[PDB]
């Protein structure tokens, strides 16, 4: 059955003696290589450390660079080679509609 | 990962020791309570606790030598259970060590053993300090020797006897125990150091300036023939050995096992003043018969195999130059069928002094380990004494009453005579 | 939006969720008191997947805690991270289990586990799309074995259209911490296979060995133990809290997972596992990771795979890097290693990218495997099982309870049957 | 919401309790007045509004001499003082008095006391119950008491903790007499029954302490360090914590075999424990030898059956699996084929307390095992012989059949006991 | 790396709707120059001035190798040797400053050589298209900026060769019926597998039919 407290007298709720020291006694010297802690696999550093970020602030990726680096292709941008909708291809553009 | 184990059996290797922990911890920074204010675990074991217990179990039959440890300076640096005391004194009997009163303390000795060596990870031989002469030492250390050769096994053990010398001597009963210790020691041991204390009087006499000696003299210099033994553990050096390297470079034969042992800058410290203690005068100055500590001469013998150990300040190349004259006098007598002959080992760490003893600060300093052939002079004139006194067989009505009959005597006869004519055997060359 | 609902029952499936949700939050930048403080706006994306969003700014768990005695949640809330859990999902009993597989299913278990659905109804009718649930248990324990599973029975008979995934720790081969373990082991994982989807099996001794030879630590506590568990129980759901250049959520790895329905027991891995000692001297790149990576003493079981052949084979990559190698790499494992994989499937690795790496790792990755060589750690526990049984060493309480002989008998005739399901596919 | 309930019946149950209550309020806060100057303490103390702590047991006894010295002690502004029950007649190494005339007169008192301490409580779940086999009120009295209780409260786990007789040495002559029909009418109603023996705590003050001449006080000490063993983890956190529920499913196979024993392993003087390193890995293995367990029977003699180990302190659990690997791959140490798991561990995690004045050492790790071996079945061969070689010419018969006794259950718990030794053979094969 | 390399394809394909040229080739002329037969319409993609940003200006960029490094088995997107098949089809779109002359150049050394076979009924077997706008390059782009640039759409019976292996991974896995109760679970039979795998041998016994010849 289910209490609504956990604590003495029905009031109230418990709290547990909490162990200062959960590592263990040294008892001889303490070795110089000894991996004591197992926090150590993915700490991220003090102060320093490296976010979360996107495909635009990648290296060599999709969308990195596009109008930063947009003189590479110019030179193909302004040629006069597109096609320019000229008096019968509008025309026929306001035949349909 | 380099430990031994000292087991102080019978009054002589007691106090050898009290002396011998005296210097093991003059070399390190232990204080005589067991506290410091790696490169100490050869020889003791740090706790949680802050002190510093070594690795010895001081074993005796009688009480009146371990009690005044039990009271002295290091009471509270020993551990207060390995100090395991009797009740009766063996009494310079081989069958009150062997057979009557000495099979009821042996299980808490070999328990002690093993607890101490469980702790241990890496084990490389014992250090086991008794006498040839008395009952206890001769008689309870033969006795844990087959256990321990049982139980363990491969593992090299270590021991250091202290031989009867030719001319003095103390008891009347010991070309009987020597023999019978020698008998059952012989196929259980592995590497055991004579020495005689009439070599250290004759040595403490000439060129150490102290007359009137003590047995603290004798035991300290003792101590400092142990403490170059395992210099290599607790210091790194040029060329280091370990204690299982003893075990393969000294025993030509499974019988002949009975190496000596020699400290060459024996020196005063008014003569100190005035010699040039070079590695050259020193590999050729623990070679005289003057400075062994053991009363035989060279010249009748053949310098069968020798190892030597250096410490302190010294060069590898004056060591070559030192070692290779040796060789070429005639006298130093080397035969066919061993042309290497020596083997070397060297140490950064000073030769350190105890004040309050005699010993000069030098900075170089070697041990010899040898085994001659010009030892079984001494195995011939303690047979010669054995049997001057079984010819109407002596003092045997004292054994033969304690648990023994008298065919024992036989078969320690039938194992000298058989060591004999072995020395003799190797002596001589195949043409 | 594809929300998970997570359970934990039992003092092993409490602390080990402990952990969990200490790496999820460090994850995504979350205080102990429940507010965001992190960096990026990545972590804070899809926080709802194992969040729920609250006003203010805070965020609660969607967990759910219980067991049978007030032992362990009382250090569980007193702890770092205990003020983020909801007081109202804090349900429990009065007595122990007592390590008995019948107190926590039939008298105690009973007038429990209404509460525990009642807590589970009102948080799966709140989330937007429920992707399934996350258990964790002890196989080898009372109050998690008994009533986890019923649990996981109780759930799956009201979503019958959802993934059901547990997070088992199994009996150790050598030391047992309870006597009836082959007991309150063998019942639950019978309870298990007909129910669940994708269970994940871990041994202890396993972990110590990895503990002691790969990341030379001398010694570890329970607290640094489960966070290898941790590492292998974040890494599953990368794909759906993060983007990736291939996403793979649980139902994907549970379609290419499972050939056949009652063979889904799978060893969970971690890839970057180094020293503390040789950090600068490591070098992490995609050889020497899928190097260390199908290493057989890599594994949290404590299954050898090198008695069995490996069926399928996953292997969720998380952080920057190309693709080629990848291929390349799965290629050549499967090449050379042929006689331990199986001919009658072409190709059985199946991949996963992420493109965010954990917080100050370059890379990292997380193995699970099906293998036939599983089938023998049924094996102890059926052979401790037929022994502790023929001579009725602790029955009396079971039928002491109001259980039978025969539902020992069916569950060890169904762990029979499954072993013998693992050995006609070698 | 892990509550125990002390009940301490006779001289030796009292004696204890005057050693186990003197290091319970150490454990916690509690002063000997019984203030607190951050509620570890509900499991033996409750609490009243003006700051006062009063412990949850009933000293029972039917000679007022021993409960007179609490009541005129150090502890007397602690004990609740209608709790310290007592009577006015003394039974008199009599299973009978103690059972049919005198105790059935005063066993509403304490049942009344026990009902309203059970009030009180929330959440119990354990009975400890201290006592010995030998006298008359903690065989008689105790018997009548767990008798009571098993059908009272039903399914209620009570721990029994019985000063078990020597077969060498013994106080009273009627020894037998009192210990088989206590074990007759105890072994249908409780759950384990730890068994103490008194020799062989004499033995180990004088091989581990270094105590020549001890009196009952040291044994009580370590009595009462025992049983905080047993109770530690309903205090205290830890990695593996044990209740007293899975004491009672987890060392009991059979419903008649459950007479488990007792050790507790770093038991050393404070002077020896500064040069003595205490890894687990070396109190684990110091603790199956013969001479370091409190009762005289060797293990040798039988097999293990179930073991459980406690651990208080900083023990870290895979040196506890390395330790008891090693001690199954030992040829000496034989278990039975039947039961291949074997052993079952609990961490904690706070160093062992010492009493100031005390024995013990202070100490970091601590290893209480509860194991149950065959090798209790010589035992109860042992005391058989006793009982049979007494009964042959009815050697004291007279005075229990006039204090409402008969003839039969004498000749019943024979063989009662006849089959408990044939059920512990049966383990066996 | 490669989703742009489909895009410059894609890019490639619809460039006379986008520029003028010399011969402008509209969506529909694809369709009824290289799909001979409604079945028979899986071709492959060969983009040929595949190459960095400093293997391009050490060489010349003719119009004559850039269409002869095309036909070699090593610039196709999909693994399958040409040489096993005979080519059906082949459309050919050319991009930038290539004036008219020279593709025919091309076109007629192509015709010339023995080490390529084509089927019997296709005399013609090339349109071409000549785009007169270069391609265009990305920033932080793997391709090169150059003049040229060429797309060949090519129908051959060497692309069977490419279903005769996921047919065998089909027979491999159907054997042992594995992951089947994923797909059967969701209003599937068992069956249905069975006829999509005789469609699938159907088109290969198309593709093994058209090739023959009548005499
Ligand atoms: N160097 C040295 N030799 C000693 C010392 N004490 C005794 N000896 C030698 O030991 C020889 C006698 O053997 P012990 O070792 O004393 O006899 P034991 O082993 O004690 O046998 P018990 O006297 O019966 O206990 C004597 O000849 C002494 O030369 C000492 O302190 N130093
Ligand atoms: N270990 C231990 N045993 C005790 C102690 N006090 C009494 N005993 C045991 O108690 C036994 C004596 O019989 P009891 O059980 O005390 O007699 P009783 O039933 O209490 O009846 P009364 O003594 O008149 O109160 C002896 O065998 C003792 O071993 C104690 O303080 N420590
Ligand atoms: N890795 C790990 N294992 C644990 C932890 N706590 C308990 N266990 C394991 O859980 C098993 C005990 O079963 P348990 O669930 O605690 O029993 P129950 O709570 O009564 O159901 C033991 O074999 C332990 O190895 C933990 O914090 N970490
Ligand atoms: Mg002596
Ligand atoms: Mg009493």
């Amino acid at each position: 059955k289910r209490m609504v407290f956990t604590g003495p007298a029905y009031v109230k709720d418990h709290l547990p003696q909490v162990a200062q020291h959960t590592a263990y006694i040294g008892e001889k010297r303490p070795a110089l290589e000894k991996t004591g802690d197992l926090r150590y696999l993915w700490r991220p550093a003090s102060n320093r450390s490296l976010p979360a970020k996107y495909k635009p602030e990648y290296v060599g990726e999709i969308g990195w660079g596009i109008p930063e680096y947009d003189f590479i292709n110019k030179t193909r941008l302004q040629t006069g080679f597109h096609i320019k909708y000229e008096e019968f291809s509008q025309a026929a553009i306001d035949k349909l509609s | 990962m380099r430990e031994c184990i000292s087991i102080h059996v019978g009054q002589a290797g007691v106090q050898i020791g009290n002396a011998c922990w005296e210097l093991y911890c003059l070399e390190h920074g232990i204080q005589p309570d067991g506290q410091m204010p790696d490169s100490f675990n050869t020889f003791f074991s740090e706790t949680g606790a802050g002190k510093h217990v070594p690795r010895a179990v001081f074993v005796d039959l009688e009480p009146t030598v371990v009690d005044e440890v039990r009271t002295g300076t290091y009471r509270q640096l020993f551990h207060p259970e390995q100090l395991i005391t009797g009740k009766e004194d063996a009494a310079n009997n081989y069958a009150r060590g062997h057979y009557t009163i000495g099979k009821e303390i042996v299980d808490l000795v070999l328990d002690r053993i093993r607890k101490l060596a469980d702790l241990c990870t890496g084990l490389q031989g014992f250090l086991i300090f008794h006498s040839f002469g008395g009952g206890t030492g001769s008689g309870f250390a033969s006795l844990l020797m087959e256990r321990l050769s049982v139980d363990y096994g491969k593992k090299s053990k270590l021991e250091f006897a202290i031989y009867p010398a030719p001319q003095v001597s103390t008891a009347v009963v010991e070309p009987y125990n020597s023999i019978l210790t020698t008998h059952t020691t012989l196929e259980h041991s592995d590497c055991a150091f004579m020495v005689d204390n009439e070599a250290i009087y004759d040595i403490c006499r000439r060129n150490l300036d102290i007359e009137r000696p003590t047995y603290t003299n004798l035991n300290r210099l003792i101590g400092q023939i142990v403490s170059s033994i395992t210099a290599s553990l607790r210091f790194d050096g040029a060329l280091n050995v370990d204690l299982t390297e003893f075990q393969t470079n000294l025993v030509p034969y499974p019988r002949i096992h009975f190496p000596l042992a020699t400290y060459a800058p024996v020196i005063s410290a008014e003569k100190a003043y005035h010699e040039q203690l070079s590695v050259a005068e020193i590999t050729n100055a623990c070679f005289e018969p003057a400075n062994q500590m053991v009363k035989c001469d060279p010249r009748h013998g053949k310098y069968m195999a020798c190892c030597m150990l250096y410490r302190g300040d010294v060069v590898p190349k004056d060591v070559n130059a030192a070692i290779a004259t040796i060789k070429t006098k005639r006298t130093i007598q080397f035969v066919d069928w061993c042309p290497t002959g020596f083997k070397v080992g060297i140490n950064y760490q000073p030769p350190t002094v105890v004040p309050g003893g005699d010993l000069a600060k030098v900075q170089r300093a070697v041990c010899m380990l040898s085994n001659t052939t010009a030892i079984a002079e001494a195995w011939a004139r303690l047979d010669h004494k054995l049997d001057l006194m079984y010819a109407k067989r002596a003092f045997v009505h004292w054994y033969v009453g304690e648990g023994m009959e008298e065919g024992e005597f036989s078969e320690a006869r039938e194992d000298l005579a058989a060591l004999e004519k072995d020395y003799e055997e190797v002596g001589v060359d195949s043409v | 939006m594809r929300e998970i609902v997570h359970l934990q029952a039992g003092q092993c499936g409490n602390q080990i969720g402990a952990k969990f949700w200490e790496v999820i939050s460090d994850e995504h930048g979350i205080d102990p008191t429940g507010t965001y403080h992190g960096d990026s706006d990545l972590q804070l994306e899809r926080i709802n997947v194992y969040y729920n969003e609250a006003t203010g700014g805070k965020y609660v768990p969607r967990a759910v805690l219980v067991d049978l005695e007030p032992g362990t949640m009382d250090s569980v809330r007193s702890g770092p991270f205990g003020q983020i859990f909801r007081p109202d999902n804090f349900v429990f009993g009065q007595s122990g289990a007592g390590n008995n597989w019948a107190k926590g299913h039939y008298t105690e278990g009973a007038e429990l586990v209404d509460s525990v659905l009642d807590v589970v109804r009102k948080e799966a009718e709140s989330c937007d799309c429920l992707q399934g649930f996350q258990l964790t248990h002890s196989l080898g324990g009372g109050t998690g074995s008994g009533m986890g599973t019923l649990l996981i029975s109780k759930i799956r008979e009201e979503y019958p259209d959802r993934i059901m995934n547990t997070f088992s720790v199994v009996p150790s081969p050598k030391v047992s911490d309870t006597v009836v373990e082959p007991y309150n082991a063998t019942l639950s994982v019978h309870q298990l296979v007909e129910n669940t989807d994708e269970t994940y099996c871990i041994d202890n001794e396993a972990l110590y060995d990895i503990c002691f030879r790969t990341l030379k630590l001398t010694t570890p506590t329970y607290g640094d133990l489960n966070h290898l568990v941790s590492a292998t129980m974040s890494g599953v759901t990368t794909c759906l809290r993060f983007p990736g250049q291939l996403n793979a959520d649980l139902r994907k790895l549970a379609v290419n997972m499972v050939p056949f329905p009652r063979l889904h027991f799978f060893m969970p891995g971690f890839a970057p596992l180094t020293s503390r000692g040789s950090q600068q001297y490591r070098a992490l790149t995609v050889p020497e990771l899928t190097q260390q990576m199908f290493d057989a003493k890599n594994m949290m079981a404590a299954c050898d795979p090198r008695h069995g052949r490996y069926l399928t084979v996953a292997a969720v990559f998380r952080g920057r890097m190309s693709m080629k190698e990848v291929d390349e790499q799965m290629l050549n494992v499967q090449n050379k290693n042929s006689s331990y994989f199986v001919e009658w499937i072409p190709n059985n690795v199946k991949t996963a990218v992420c493109d965010i790496p954990p917080r100050g790792l370059k890379m990292s990755a997380t193995f699970i495997g099906n293998s036939t060589a599983i089938q023998e750690l049924f094996k102890r526990i059926s052979e401790q099982f037929t022994a502790m049984f023929r001579r009725k060493a602790f029955l009396h309480w079971y039928t002491g309870e109001g259980m039978d002989e025969m539902e020992f008998t069916e569950a060890e005739s169904n762990m029979n049957d499954l072993v013998s399901e693992y050995q006609q596919y070698q």
